[PDB]
Order: C-alpha cells, then structure tokens, then sequence
C-alpha cells in the first residue's frame, strides 16, 4: 500500500489518454450565416498570430457582409475508404519463354506496393495505415491475348519455403493458400486481412531493425521494417513441361476498412527506388510551375 | 497571460517572457501504457524525476547562410544522464516529450524559423545526383545524436518531400519580432506500445529558416539556437547489460 | 481592447493595431430618412453593399515643408465605383460616412496631424492680397475630388477662421508615438433630408500638421498619408440620365 | 413579404436616430465635492489621451 | 494597473507611467499621535494642506563616476514653505513622509540605483585614515539640507556599515529598463512621540548606483535624479519665536 504523500498524489500510471479535441459529425459543409457591418474596437478577427503554429479561426462572416447559405455539399467522398478503396496497380510479373526474367515457368514476387508511383504517393501521405485488402490478378499475354492456360497463385508467407522450380514440393499448398485459375476466366479476386504483427503497417521506418554496428555493408537495413514484409507471391504454369504461351500477371489492390494516422508532406520529387525515399540531388525540381516575375501572371 | 510561461518538470525550470503558446501534439497529452495496449508482461520501471526533466543538448548558430538542422529522438538522450542509462540497460522504451527551442535576438533583428516535429523522418540521399546509384545514408546521418546534422537540401528535407507542406505536422514559428521560444509537447507515436530507443527513432525535429536572418553592421551577429527538451511519462522494460548500439 | 480595431462594411475590411478609438460624430450614428422628415415621394434605392464600402482615394506625402490638405465630401466619390454612378444617375443623395486616415511611421519618428471634419467648409481666397479684388475660387479648388487640394494659408484654413478652434468640430490626432489611424463616423448633416452630391458638398476633411515631422538622416523619409472612407446608410432618389456636373 | 434571411436580419430602413448622449438639466454650475489624498497605483486621472 | 500611479496630496500631484509599486514602510501607514502615547499637554496644530504636500528639493546628476548622495529628514524642509516655518516657530514635530525619486532615461540606457531609507543614519568619518584621530563630521555633513551630500565611501555608507545589507530597511530600485520612479511611504519613527526637527533627524535617504550608468556617444548624457517628497500627518507643538538652529 501507498503511504507517503508524493506517491498518493502521483500521476504515475495514468494510462487514460487526455484528449483536447473531440470528433463531431460533419456530414455536410458548414453553412454560412448572415453578417452585418462591424465598427468597434478590440474585436479584430482578421489579425492572427501564425507563430502559435495553429491555423486561422477567421471565417467569412467576419471579413465581409455575407448572406445565409444552406449548404448541402457532402463530405462523404473525402473519407479514407472513398479515397483508397480504388484498385490500382501494385505489381507486375512477367513469365516469358526465352530471356533472363523468368525462363523456367515460375516467378516469385516479394510483396511491396511501393513499385508504382500512383498508388505509392497515395499511401505515403500517411506514415501508418491499417487496412484489409482485395487483390485482383489480371493475367494475359504481352499482346493482351487470352489463352487456354492454367496457373497457380500461391501465397508464401515469411518463413515458408519458396519454390525453387515449377516441379517443386512447395506447390502442394497443403497449408499455404493458393488459387488455381484459367486465363479464360474472370480475374481471380481474393480478400486479405490485416496481417502485421504490429497494429498498423508503416511506409516510413526511421530506424534499423537489427542491433550492432552499422557500417557501409549493412546500410541497406536502414528503413526496413519486418512488420511490412508480408511474404512472397508465387506463380507458375501448372504442368510438368514447358508452356507455349508467354504470360504477364498484373496485380491490383483495393483497400477496405481503412485507418490512417499521422499525415505527412506529399512527395513532390520523382521516386527512384522501392522502399527508399531517395531523390536526384542534381536535378531537384520545384514543387510547381514558375514565372518570369512576381508582379505578372 | 499567454506570452509568459514557466515549464516545471523534475528538478528543472524554464522561464520565457516572449512566448506564443504551447503546442500539444495531435491533441494528445503523453500517457502511460494501458494493460489492453500492453503485450510484454515484465513490470516496467517508471522513474519519475530522474529521467523526466529538461536536458540541454547544444547550441547551433543562426548565420546568414544557414540551411537548417535536424535532431532525432530519442537518439539525442541515449548518452546523457539517467535516461540514457535506463535506455541502454533496458530493451524497451516508451515516452512523450516536451521540446523547447530558444533563439534570442533584439528588436532590430528580423527572421523566422520553422520548428517542426516530423514522425518517422526517414533520411534519403542524392542517389549519386543522377539517380542511378542506390546510395544510403551512414549511421552518423540517420542517428546523429545531440550534435544534430545540417540539411543539404532543405527544400525537400533530404527525403524528397516539400518543406512547404511541413506545417501539417506539429510546428511553431520563432519570429524574432514576436517570440523567442517554441514549445511543442509530443506524445509517444508508434504502431507498437514500446520499442527500442537505440535502433528506432520515433520522430525528428526540424529547425529551418524560411526567412533569412538580417541585421545591420554593429548589432550582435551571433544569434544562437538552443534545443532544450524533457521526456514525459517515460517507461522502460526488459533489463539486461548496457549496450550502446 | 481599445488600440485594436477591425472595421467591416461590405466587401471590405480594415485592421489597425495602433488605434486610439472611434469618434462618432455629434453623438449621432448615421440613419435613414424618416417619413416625417421626407418630402420627396419617389421610392429611394438603398444599395446596401455596393456603395457602403471602403474606398481608397490616393496618398499624400508628409514632408517637412507640408502645410495641409483638404478633401470635400461627397465629391471624392462622384467618379468612383457604384456610388459615383448611382449619384450621377440620380438627383438626390443622403449618406453618412466613416472616414479612416492612415499614416505609419517608426518609433524614432515624431509628429502630429489634426484630422478634422468641417461642415460646409466654404473656401475663401486672398482677395488679391490687399482685400480689394472680390476674387473667387475656381471649380478645381472648391470641388477638387479625390486628389484633394493643398492649403495655402492653413492658419485661417483659407476661409478666415482659425485652425486653433477647429477641435470644436469632429477630430482626432495622429500622434506617431501613440497612433497611426484616425477613425471618424459622420452622419448626414444638412438642413434638407436629401441634396445633390455634385453641386453641394456637406463637409470637408482637413489633415494639417500642427507639429512638424522630423527624423534623423537614415530613417524612411517617405511618410505617406492615405485617406480611406466608407459611405453609410446611403440613399438615392430621382432617376434620370447620368450627368457628371 | 421578406423571405431570405439577409433581408429579415437587415438594418436597412432603420430611420430611428441612435444617439449616444442625452441632454440633462444643468440650471446651475456643478458643485464641488470634498476630496482627500490619493496614494495608490493604477488610478491616474491626470493622464489623458488627447 | 500597477505601473501607473497618481499621488495626490494637498495642492500637488505627481504622475508616473513607468512605476513599480508603492512601498509602505514597516507595514505602518503614517498616523497621528494618540492620547496614550502623548505626554505634552498643549494642543498641537495640524495644518492639513499647507505642509502636507509635495516639495521638490533639487536635482543631482547621475554621471559615470558617481558614488551616491544622502539627504536627512526633516532637515530638507526646515527652510522651505509653510512646513519650515511651523517647524521653526514650534519646538516639537511629528510627521510621516512620502518620498518620491525621479530618474528618466531612454530604452538604450542602462543602470540601477538603490533608493533606501536608513533610520538614525549617524555619520562617521575616516578618523584620520589611520583610526587614531577621533575626528567628527561638521554640521554641513550631518544636516546638509536640500542640497544633500556626496558619499565619500559608499561601500560602508560613511558609517562603517555595508551597503549590501541596506535592503533590510525600506528600499526600491530604479532600474532604467523597468522603472523611473521610486515611491516610499515612511511613518514617524522615534522612541518619542514628538521631537525637534532642527536638532534631530529621524532618517536618511540614500541614493546609490550599484550598477553604473552607461550609454553610447550620441545619447542624452545628462541623466538627472530629482527628489520629491511630501509630509504626512504633520503635527507641531510648543510655540515660541522662530529659531533656525
Ligand atoms: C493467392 C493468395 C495471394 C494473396 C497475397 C496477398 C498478400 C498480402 C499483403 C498485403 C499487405 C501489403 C502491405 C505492404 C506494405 C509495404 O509494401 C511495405 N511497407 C514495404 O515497403
């Protein structure tokens, strides 16, 4: 039991989060109210102190004579579902016959949705995002031709054996999930849960995963979060022999049940690499367009 | 009533007569880890006054040709006082912070600094300039400590992201004709309830001049910027030998 | 609470951080014409926001050798905006005013201006100097417009009446070590409920330095005076073609 | 009739003159009252802003 | 609310815009002599407004090489006005005081003065320097009047007692960057209810610069110190011819 007064009157162990703000409903845009003229002293709503770090609480009712406007413009299309529940390209797998890419008939793809700029810049608006997903696989020939071929889409989680071939033993999918499809069918579409050991994925990780000295050898590890390495996507031509059709598998991901935290500045520079916020330092481009002078247009 | 402030935590006390206000980050004050959010079962140590107190790191000089500086948290306190021993002796760490930046100048001085908190401030590099080399930053750039590091390209924050949208995070301004202190209170921000203090840095602290310092020949040309910061609601768990990195 | 003011009328807004107060003229706020005071039977147009709004005329320079300036109302707005079209298209006119004069200077500047409202400011002349000629002022001196006119003999206000007794009308001071704005609110003052805006001017606005401007060599020598004024409770009656004079 | 809110909540047509002052009777000069010494802060009636 | 003060007593009035506060000495306001404390049986005269009013003595200059000045009470008012006639015509005297010291300077001036009230400020001398001579101060050093006297050794206050412990009496500071007036209200302090004003001085008034005055070449180098003081609750008893000493 607690006897001394500094321990009885202590705020240690206050687990309850003390919040200043509260979320209120805003199904529509705020309505404008009627305003008249103001000719007094002391009350000066146009003057702010931006050094506070807050934003201006000035409205148009206090800057001009306004009318009543009953707004019925909905804020429903700015939600995170409506902004992210839109399938976009996150992956592309090529299965050729001759060449170097994948000449054996199988292809493993380390899952990362940071290889296509248009979906990456949408997620990197936040640093933490938690969601369930819906992946869709659009398979076709280079020319776009639909051909009579069977494939197997195996999810290889981390730790499970990756297939070293088409005739491999990992393809028996006794415990790993798999999808068999013909190219003549609609694209395969499966729903995936939130599968992180953490409470949210994170597109930016300011740190190293491992302890120890950090020399130039193990500097690749900077930024790598194992909580986002969700495993491997594998694909093959179901068969003991060589296929006759070249193939491409394109992967489209749609988020659902989205939560996000901590918005960030948006990428203005061209991406260069996967899971690396590097940029071209010689060819730094300004965020927008330029002028000849500041007094013109 | 709002330009004066006294910040007392521990055995430490800051006065300011020319303040703006206090920024409480994301409208959350720092707190302790609840039993629902917790997963580790060891009892954490909660040293109230020996680690939750104001620490003063160093002093950067605001010159005309300045570009900016960043500091990474909690790397700034991993070699300092009792905090940087509990953090080395333990494996897990949880804390908020109160950052407080000081820059004094006269009434005949002009300039502005953006003082901002950027979570998970991952550091990119110029990639050889051409963008072909997949270069990486060394350890003395991602965890630079209390000395901080000088921004090479502060327009993109050395991460390809514009400085102009950085007010979407926490921030204050130090406008020398209005204020000389900038006080931000940051909670613990991570996907996990605890994490390592030596491997992972939760956020960065940017100090960038948007408006450049100017004065006429005769005034005090040394305008220092001093970083002063206090942990809040600190918690440590998982005790073993002291390792530094 | 009294040095800060925001004046909002129409689509216009003035801020001031270094004010004195607002002078409400003869303790009467502007009003509309009652049915007892009215004689004309036509319905007047009352355009609320398109004519009752702040208009900015021009900028006079306060030099060392200044003597003063006057502006005549409503002649200042008979070629400007929607007011100066309703006033030309109509025959009758009724309005109050909010005048607001701006002069900014440093804390190392000194000087004072008397900013006063003189009703029926009839302009006399030197009469040849000897007083034998019965000279008269031209039209570009009695109705000088937004450009205003420079006083020749501001001791007598070019009317034979002393400047020293001019505080018996409305006035403020602009003392540069105390204030930089002067706000006067004037009602409609005439023996009639309406009158012509092009033929008759209700009052004048004098800006005279009593104390001369002084500064040491190195300070900003251009100290502008800017007139900014808003009609109030405007009313127009008797519609016909647009005539300017 | 008036329907929109900017017209219902309008001060257009306010013919009544709003006066700040009121005339009171002064048949005699104002009397002088007894005063004593003042040695405090804040209350400073000799200082004006002309 | 606390930096502004008006002190009205009699036919006299002081304004200050840059004050600290008023010091009421030993938490006792001045009072009149009770019938229990009184021993003399004659009726005392209590002239309310002709002696209880602010008197202005003279003006000392604060130079760089200053050391300090002292004034002895009531010797400062024994040749001045109606007080210094009632005090000469009578034998007994009782009063408090309100002292008020004035020193104006700019915002580019720095310095501090200790303004203190030392009861029974007996004046010692250097004793020949060697301490063998039992020298004594002349009359123009123990009762120097309104002109005051310049301290020779202000460290020991020319009495062998340290200046540093002088805040144990009444005091204010005049810090030129904070205040320009110092107001102390002193009651009658003596072992007796009345006493002679010409033979006995109740207290002294020290004005010593602890921090020296400094300014750069171009500013006003004449920084005057002006002593202004008002009796309070004065009382005189025992009437005979006017003797000055
Ligand atoms: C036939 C079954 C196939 C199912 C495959 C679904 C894979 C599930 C993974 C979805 C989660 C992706 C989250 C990725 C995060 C980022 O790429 C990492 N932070 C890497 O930068």
């Amino acid at each position: 039991g607690d006897r001394v007064a500094d321990v009885i009157e202590s705020s240690i162990g206050d687990s309850v989060s003390r919040a200043l703000t509260q979320a209120l409903p805003a199904p529509t845009g705020q309505n404008t109210q009627v305003s008249s003229h103001r000719l007094d002293t002391g009350e000066v709503p146009a003057l702010q102190a931006a050094e506070i770090g807050a934003s201006s609480n000035t409205s148009d009712e206090s800057m001009i004579e306004t009318r009543c406007v009953l707004n019925s413009h909905s804020t429903a299309e700015t939600t995170l579902d409506s902004f992210f529940s839109r399938a976009g390209l996150v992956g592309e797998i090529d299965l050729p016959l001759e060449g170097t890419t994948n000449p054996n008939g199988y292809a493993n793809w380390d899952i990362d949705i940071t290889g296509y700029a248009q979906m990456r810049r949408k997620v990197e608006l936040f640093t933490y995002m938690r969601f369930d997903a819906e992946f869709t696989f659009v398979a076709c020939t280079p020319t776009g031709q639909v051909v009579p071929q069977l494939l197997q889409y195996m999810f290889v989680p981390p730790g499970a054996p990756k297939p070293e071939s088409r005739e491999s033993l990992a393809w028996q999918t006794a415990t790993n999930p798999s999808v068999f499809v013909k190219l003549t069918d609609p694209p395969a579409q499966v729903s995936v849960p939130f599968m992180s050991p953490a409470s949210a994925y994170q597109w930016f990780y300011d740190g190293y995963p491992t302890f120890g000295e950090h020399k130039q050898e193990k500097d690749l590890e900077y930024g790598a979060c194992p909580n986002n390495m969700m495993g491997t996507f594998s694909v093959r031509t179901v068969g003991s022999s060589k296929s006759k059709y070249p193939l491409v598998v394109r992967i489209y991901m749609r988020m659902k049940h989205v939560r996000a935290w901590i918005p960030r500045p948006m990428r203005n520079q061209n991406y260069l690499f996967k899971a690396n916020p590097n940029y071209a330092g010689n060819s730094i481009k300004p965020t927008g367009t330029s002028r000849s002078a500041i007094t013109t247009l | 009533s709002d330009r004066v402030a006294q910040l007392t935590i521990g055995n430490s006390t800051i006065t300011t007569q020319e303040a703006a206000n206090i920024i409480v980050g994301y409208g959350e004050w720092p707190s302790y880890c609840s039993d629902d959010d917790a997963t580790a079962v060891d009892k954490p140590t909660r040293p109230d006054v020996s680690v939750n107190r104001f620490y003063t790191l160093d002093t950067k000089l605001w010159e005309k040709s300045s570009k900016g500086w960043y500091w990474k948290f909690p790397d700034v306190l991993t070699e300092t006082g009792v905090f940087g021993q509990n953090a080395q002796f333990h494996y897990l760490y949880r804390s908020g912070f109160c950052i407080h930046v000081q820059c004094n100048a006269s009434k005949f001085h002009q300039g502005a600094l953006l003082v901002a908190i950027l979570p998970e401030y991952v550091i990119g590099t110029v990639a050889g300039g051409t963008g072909t080399e997949d270069s990486h930053p060394p350890y003395k750039q991602t965890q630079p400590g209390a000395d901080g590091f000088e921004l090479q390209h502060p327009y993109v924050l050395d991460a390809g992201i514009p400085i102009s949208q950085l007010t979407v995070c926490h921030h204050q301004r130090i406008n020398l004709r209005t204020n000389n202190c900038a006080t931000i209170i940051v909670p613990y921000m991570n996907t996990l309830p605890f994490d390592s203090a030596l491997n992972h840095c939760n956020f960065g602290l940017l100090v960038v001049p948007i408006s450049p310092l100017d004065f006429d020949q005769g005034a005090t040309p040394v305008i220092p910027i001093t970083i002063t910061l206090a942990p809040m609601c600190s918690e440590f768990a998982g005790l073993r030998q002291a390792v530094t990195q």
